[PDB]
């Protein structure tokens, strides 16, 4: 962990586009990670900062970087309903079937929070609809348990 | 009335004697404290939820209590903190003048009815309702030097053998332990628990069974069988008393018949209730007592009594234990008293010298030497009657009134000495005529000065309570001075002064006093010639007056505003702030570096560093700490370079090097509740259930905009904490039910192990203390450790936590704030250099009206009080000016002549502003009260010039210029005498650099400069004012 | 009679009775008030558009207005002309019997699965040497 | 339905209620509006 | 209920008594703890 | 009882001083007061 690495983590989180720009020019470590294993891309994905997700990927950020529990930026973006960031991550080669330590995928998380637009995008980029978590649950099992009629019909 | 007492000097002496005894009695019985109660009454509700996060605390404790704080009288506002230390503090602030006891009992009564709605673990810990205050009398440190005791061991010894005795000590109002009494700590091992198919649930169940009080009954209890001879109580099971007994608690009997005891699955020791704080004093383990002074108590007596009780405890102290006094106010308060008594005594000595220099007889010098003490003693008797204390504000209030008290004495005696010299009348007849000339004016002056000072007592809020201390002190001293001037002083003059033959001005004397009288008589003719010339060309002086008025107005706007000067109190604070999520050990390494700096780079200045790791003022997570620095005595720190302000700046500059840690030193404020000079306290409020995240975005939007106006706003930051990574674990209900694992067993196992659990009480050497079960550190540090905790299913199989749970990283708040029941975020800031708080607040309001839908705002603390204190000022200034005018109108029997007196105001103010500006001081409370007394004395000088002038025109039919010239001639000597005595009297306060010099400098500087100009200008300008005002109106 | 002291004396005695009262009565909150029997005023709340039902308005008043009015000095008592929203579980006895469940089972489950658990911390005090991670553990939270 | 606290001033309390309602109005949902169907204080104010 | 005088003193009487400090006009405090579990703490205040 | 006895001397002392000062004021004399106040022992011995 470097001085500019810490500055980039804080800037990526806060959504300060202009500060990230200056930090990219000075070569702030894009693979900088905090104690839980979150990169600037993780943080930008979580808090929904589209411009910074794009700028970090341009500057050779790991699109499939995983935290200490095996969660990727696509997991975060899919879970918190950031449609534009999900599309960008998938276009820059994000593993659509990425499994965390619980066996949970972006499709599982999106299904759980009922993000219909995101579920369609994930399925479009070839998300495994039959993918089971550690409890043997699919995105379909989540849709019927949540009682989401629209979602259950799409996961046919 | 003066005539009455000239013929009755014994009656006069009797009145002086009664006043002296009343004052003498008051001096002995009057309370003593550094500062009186200023801040409006506040009641704090405090609750602990062991192992609870900010949201859990907020949504199960804080919201329920807040919803039940209804039907309570005189509530201004309500604010709360819920943080991830498992702590809630709700603060209810009440209208100034509210009974603090009624406020507290009303709050705790409404809480009592809300207690059944709180979680069982919160009801078990309890919910404290306390009168809020931050002023400690002193902090007693208790350390161990031979390395045989931890902070936990010292805390328990202090709690068991010291705290109660100090609480019982005379004048002690409250005592806070810096630590807890011991708890029985059961440190659980999950490997051993799983080995014998046991969980924390079984540990808790066994402790409640085998550590308990059990009711039995009596032998031969009523109603008995008739003939029963013996009646005795049956004692059954009573609470355990030792780590040995807790160790032997039976958990399981195995198939083969071997016993599983609690010591087989846990480490068992006496430890602290909490491990959040790590206290060190010069690197050595430390506890201590925070002692507050009781209402109406004498601070000096209490401090002596505390040290007397600590002395009695010395012989029983375990080896290595030692008392230290890192903070004690009473040395400072003792120096304040000494310095004030010194100033009042020097003032009386200087009046004696000036009185002899001019009047040159010892009988004259004795009259003020009697009169001034009588007034000062009388003033204490009236303070006592109003229920005031001898404090910094009331003591310096008397110092600021010295000029007014000295003048009343000098005016009466000097005028008798003149009347005798000019007319040849004997003392008694001379005193009658002399009082005849001034007695009407003295009463007029009393009413005018009442009109000036009395309205100062009716400002609301904290600043009002401060101004009220000076107002009553000064009005009382002034009021008694006039009573003594009309009763005692005339009687003393009539009976003590020797006659002076008509024409004898001591010009015929030899030596210094002959030369002086010749010089001063010659100087008086030079003065009357100058006024003669000034009065021939009054036009250019009205021009010079407006230049002064404009210069005054200009200097007023440029002079930075403040409350009370910073002081060298031999102590200051160092703040240690690490990045969010930083651990206790990382914070400890920075504090070790900060402590090492002070005992190395400032070994000459620093006596001790009190390092409190895991303590902050806006939340106490693991990434925060403070170093409380105590300095060596003032005597051993000579020069400005070795004072708190210089050490502070040096420390801050050195520590700015420290990487990944915000560290800075700062002096303590005079009174904490007033806040910073032109600071504001803003609340951003969620008014439409937006939630934490949308309110954060709104906060950032406001902060971003505030940063774009550095011309108006400076250091606009949040007071709270930023969201941090947290470990969300989801229990799969289906998997739990499938394996036959109850959710109670899962939630207890997790909570008990990782969070800790208060089970019940035991009795340690005759003292009831708490029993906590918790995981030993090494099994609750990292996410992988979650899988090492097992829960027994219905069928008896041990199921790991991994089998029925899933986890992920998310962000959440470690401290959630609420204002008047709604989610809030406190924003601090201050007006830019040259800008007023009003302007800064006006912009913040403008910026706030541009935030998203459902985001409101309010002002709190100093900002709430400023809005309500600022709106009163115009009314109080107006009432003061109107009543002054009306009193002078009644005195002079004229609507016009009053203006000639009132025009003097700027002549004093200009000198005060020049002296303050030049010396680099601020427009503070001491300076402001200084202006009123300077205005007061110059007004008094002017009143008597105009009375003498007007009387000569009315009675002796003299001309305007003739009357004015004869008036200023007669008033020259008394005006110069008062000014020479008083200026010399405040000279020590101006040059002072010792302890309490900040206050002395603030009192002295403005008064000295103000008196210099007030004296020099008024003697030339008052005659101009009178001539111009008489000409313009007939 | 000083109404403050009357209330204080009445409540000191009530607190002796409180623990003997049924737990259902304790949990509804017992209130002690010093007010007139008559209404000072009635503050009415309507929706001129007609976007909100009687029940929706009553909830808004209860959740956003009542508390701040109730804390205002001189307000001795505040009566809501309506009800704050609760989570209503309207049970069906045919379906409960069909799955061999009772209201007791329903209540047990709601207490078990609508819980706010204190779960402690990773790297919480007292910690081991060299600990770098310090994070709150978040388990079950209240259902929304 | 608001009842006056024992010994409290009706008019001062009514003013404080109105001032607190004034702070809530700006954050109301669309259509929601305060009406004053029963107030005993206006008569006291007007009759004096 | 059921607690001896010593038990009652340690768990109740001393707990209450060590909080009966910083009260205005307190002349003296007396207390008894008995075998039936009963505590009585009388605080006598100055005249007036 | 301890309080009553402890404060009695100061009560007599202040009472004598007040009566003296009152007499000094009313009769514009020190001699009349001193002359009168010497009578007090003549009364007090009879009471004892
Ligand atoms: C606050 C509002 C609330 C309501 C309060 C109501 C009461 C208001 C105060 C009442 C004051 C009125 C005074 C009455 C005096 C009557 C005596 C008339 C005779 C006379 O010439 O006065 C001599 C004294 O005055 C003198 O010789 C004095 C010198 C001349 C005037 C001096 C002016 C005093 C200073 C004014 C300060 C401003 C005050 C503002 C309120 C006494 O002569 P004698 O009768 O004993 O002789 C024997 C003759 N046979
Ligand atoms: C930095 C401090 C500055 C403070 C401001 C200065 C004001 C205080 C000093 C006053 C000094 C007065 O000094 C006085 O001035 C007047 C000017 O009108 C002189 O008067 C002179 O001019 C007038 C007008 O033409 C003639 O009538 C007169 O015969 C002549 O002597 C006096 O002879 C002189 O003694
Ligand atoms: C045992 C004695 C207890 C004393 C309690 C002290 C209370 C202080 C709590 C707040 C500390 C947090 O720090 C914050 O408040 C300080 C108040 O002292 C501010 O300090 C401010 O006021 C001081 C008044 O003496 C000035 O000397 C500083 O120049 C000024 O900046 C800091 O700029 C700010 O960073
Ligand atoms: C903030 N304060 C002045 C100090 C200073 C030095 C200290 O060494 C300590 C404190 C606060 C006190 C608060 C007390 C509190 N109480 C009086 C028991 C307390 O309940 C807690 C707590 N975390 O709840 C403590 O940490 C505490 O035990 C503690 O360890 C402290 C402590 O050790
Ligand atoms: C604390 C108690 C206060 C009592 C004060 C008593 C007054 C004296 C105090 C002692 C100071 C020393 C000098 C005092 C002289 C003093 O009081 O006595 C002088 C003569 O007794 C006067 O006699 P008299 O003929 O009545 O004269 C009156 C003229 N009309
Ligand atoms: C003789 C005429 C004196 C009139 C001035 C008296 C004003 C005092 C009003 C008051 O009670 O407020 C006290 C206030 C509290 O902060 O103390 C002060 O701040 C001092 C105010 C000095 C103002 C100088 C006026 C110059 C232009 C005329
Ligand atoms: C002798 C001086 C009396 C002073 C009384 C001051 C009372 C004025 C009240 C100020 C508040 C007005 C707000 C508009
Ligand atoms: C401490 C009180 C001292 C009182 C002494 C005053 C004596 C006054 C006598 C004056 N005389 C009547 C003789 O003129
Ligand atoms: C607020 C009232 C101020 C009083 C002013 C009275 C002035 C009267 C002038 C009469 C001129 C003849
Ligand atoms: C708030 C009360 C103010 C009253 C001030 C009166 C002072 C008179 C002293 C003699
Ligand atoms: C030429 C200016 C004369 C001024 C002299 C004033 C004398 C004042 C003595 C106190
Ligand atoms: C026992 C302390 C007395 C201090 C008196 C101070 C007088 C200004
Ligand atoms: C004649 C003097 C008047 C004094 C009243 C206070
Ligand atoms: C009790 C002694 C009184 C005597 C006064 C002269
Ligand atoms: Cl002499
Ligand atoms: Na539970």
């Amino acid at each position: 962990g470097s001085d500019l690495g810490k500055k980039l983590l804080e800037a990526a989180r806060a959504g300060r586009d202009d500060e990230v720009r200056i930090l990219m020019a000075n070569g702030a470590d894009v693979n900088a990670a905090d104690v839980v294993g979150w990169t600037p891309l993780h943080l930008a994905a979580y808090w929904g900062h589209l411009e910074i997700v794009e700028v970090l990927l341009k500057n050779g950020a790991d699109v499939n970087a995983y935290d200490t529990l095996g969660s990727t930026p696509l997991h975060l973006a899919a879970h918190f309903g950031h449609l534009e960031i999900v599309e960008v991550l998938l276009k820059n080669g994000a593993d659509v079937n990425a499994k965390d330590d619980n066996g949970i995928t972006p499709l599982h998380l999106a299904a759980n929070r009922g993000h219909l637009e995101i579920v369609e995008v994930l399925l479009k980029y070839g998300a495994d609809v039959n993918a089971q978590d550690k409890f043997g649950k699919t995105a379909f099992d989540i849709s019927i348990n949540n009682g989401n009629e629209d979602l259950a019909e799409i996961l046919q | 009335m003066p005539n009455f007492f000239i013929d009755r000097p014994i009656f006069a002496w009797v009145i002086a004697i009664i006043i002296m005894l009343a004052g003498g009695l008051a001096i002995l019985k009057l309370p003593v404290a550094q500062y009186p109660t200023i801040a409006p009454p506040a009641v704090t509700i405090s609750a602990s939820y062991p192992g609870a996060d900010a949201k859990t605390v907020q949504d199960t404790v804080t919201q329920v209590i807040e919803q039940n704080m209804n039907g309570i009288d005189n509530l201004m506002y309500m604010s709360s903190n819920s943080d991830s230390t498992g702590t809630v503090q709700i603060t209810l602030t009440f209208e100034s003048g509210t009974d603090a006891d009624i406020a507290q009992v009303q709050v705790q009564n409404k809480l009592q009815l809300a207690m059944p709605l709180l979680p069982q673990e919160v009801q078990q810990q309890g919910v404290s309702v306390e009168k809020s205050s931050s002023s400690f009398l002193m902090v007693v440190g208790v350390i161990n030097t031979d390395g045989t005791m931890t902070q936990e061991d010292i805390s328990d010894y202090v709690a068991a053998n010291m705290k109660d005795a100090i609480s019982r000590t005379s004048g002690v109002g409250d005592v806070q332990l810096f630590g807890s009494q011991y708890a029985m700590r059961i440190w659980m091992n999950p490997n051993e628990l799983n080995k014998f198919q046991l969980t924390p649930v079984d540990v808790i169940t066994a402790i409640k069974a085998q550590n308990a009080q059990v009711a039995a009954g009596q032998l031969g209890g009523t109603p008995p069988v008739k003939g029963q001879q013996l009646n005795a109580s049956i004692i059954a099971q009573t609470r355990l008393t030792s780590t040995e007994e807790f160790g032997k608690i039976l958990l399981k009997v195995n198939q083969d018949g071997s016993r599983v005891l609690l010591r087989d699955v846990a480490k068992i020791e006496l430890g602290g209730e909490n491990y959040d704080i790590i206290a060190e004093f010069n690197g050595q383990p430390a506890s201590g007592l925070g002692i507050k002074l009781a209402t109406g108590a004498n601070a000096l007596d209490t401090a002596a009594a505390i040290r007397a009780e600590l002395a009695k405890m010395e012989p029983f102290f375990p080896s290595g234990l030692k008392i230290v006094y890192p903070y004690d106010t009473t040395p400072f308060v003792k120096i304040s008293i000494h310095e004030v008594v010194k100033t009042l005594v020097e003032a009386i000595i200087l009046v004696f010298l000036v009185m002899y220099l001019f009047l040159q007889n010892f009988r004259a010098t004795l009259i003020p030497t009697i009169a001034v003490p009588v007034v000062l003693l009388g003033t204490f008797a009236v303070l006592a009657a109003f229920g005031f204390s001898i404090n910094t504000l009331t003591m310096f209030g008397m110092v600021l009134a010295i000029g007014l008290l000295v003048d009343d004495a000098i005016v009466v005696v000097e005028n008798v000495e003149r009347v005798m010299a000019e007319e040849g009348l004997p003392p008694k007849e001379a005193t009658r005529k002399s009082m005849g000339q001034i007695q009407g004016a003295l009463v007029g002056i009393a009413m005018v000065l009442s009109a000036v000072f009395v309205p100062m007592a009716f400002f609301g809020g904290s600043t009002g309570a401060i101004y009220r201390q000076f107002s009553i002190t000064i009005v009382s001293a002034m009021a008694l001075s006039v009573l003594v001037a009309l009763i005692l002083t005339p009687a003393l003059c009539a009976t003590m002064l020797k006659p002076i033959a008509k024409g004898d001005h001591g010009e015929g004397k030899k030596g210094f006093f002959g030369w002086f009288n010749r010089m001063f008589e010659k100087s008086t003719h030079h003065y009357t010639d100058s006024v003669g010339g000034i009065l021939r060309s009054t036009g250019r002086y009205l021009v010079l007056y407006l230049i002064i008025v404009v210069g005054m107005a200009y200097l007023f706007v440029r002079l930075p505003s403040s409350f009370l000067p910073d002081e060298d109190q031999g102590v200051f604070m160092t703040m240690v702030q690490l990045p969010a999520g930083a651990t206790q050990e990382r914070t400890q390494k920075v504090l070790n570096e900060v402590t090492h700096y002070y005992l190395t780079k400032e070994k000459n200045n620093v006596e001790s560093v009190f390092a409190v790791n895991g303590f902050g003022f806006a939340g106490r997570p693991q990434n925060t700490g403070i170093a409380f620095v105590s300095l060596k005595d003032w005597a051993d720190r000579p020069g400005e370079e070795n004072k708190v302000e210089a050490i502070t700046m040096r420390a801050t500059r050195a520590f700015s090097q420290i990487k990944d840690a915000m560290v800075f030193a700062f002096n303590l404020p005079a009174i904490v509740e007033l806040g910073t000079a032109t600071g504001f306290d803003f609340e951003l409020i969620d008014q439409a259930g937006l939630g934490h995240e949308k309110l954060t975005q709104a906060r950032n939007q406001l902060l971003a905009e505030a940063a774009k106006h550095p011309d108006m706003l400076t250091s606009v930051r949040p007071n709270g904490l930023e969201d941090t990574p947290q470990f969300k674990i989801d229990i799969d209900q289906e998997k739990a039910q499938a394996l036959g694992v109850s959710i109670n067993d899962i939630n207890t196992t997790l909570g008990a192990a990782w969070g800790g659990s208060y089970v019940n009480d035991f009795i340690d050497r005759g003292r009831v203390k708490k029993v906590y079960v918790m995981s030993e550190a090494k099994y609750r540090m990292l996410p992988d450790d979650i899988g090492d905790w097992y829960v027994r299913a219905a069928d008896g199989q041990m199921v790991p936590f991994s089998a029925f749970s899933s986890s992920r990283w998310e962000y959440g708040s470690p401290r959630l704030e609420r204002y008047n029941g709604l989610p809030s975020m406190e924003i601090l800031g201050q007006a830019a250099p040259g800008k007023s708080t009003g302007e800064a607040m006006e912009l913040m309001e403008q910026l706030a009206s541009k935030l998203p839908t459902g985001v409101g705002y309010d002002w709190t603390g100093m900002s709430y009080q400023e809005r309500l204190s600022g709106n009163q000022a115009p009314s109080l200034y107006a009432i003061s000016l109107i009543v002054v005018f009306l009193c002078l109108a009644a005195l002079y029997e004229s609507w016009s002549i009053p203006f000639s007196v009132m025009l003097v105001v700027p002549l004093g103010v200009i000198g005060a502003l020049l002296a303050a500006t030049f010396r680099g001081l601020t427009n503070d409370v001491y300076f402001q009260v200084g202006l009123l007394t300077t205005i007061g004395l110059s007004a008094k000088n002017a009143i008597l010039i105009v009375e003498f002038a007007k009387d000569l025109m009315d009675k002796e039919g003299k001309g305007l210029i003739e009357a004015t010239l004869d008036a200023v001639r007669m008033r020259l000597r008394p005006i110069l005498m008062t000014s020479l005595a008083f200026i010399l009297g405040v000279m020590p306060l101006v040059i002072s650099t010792g302890a309490g010099s900040g206050a002395q400098n603030a009192v002295g500087t403005g008064v000295m400069g103000g008196m210099v100009t007030a004296t020099v200008l008024a003697i030339f300008f008052v005659p101009v004012f009178f001539v111009v005002v008489r000409r313009r109106f007939s």
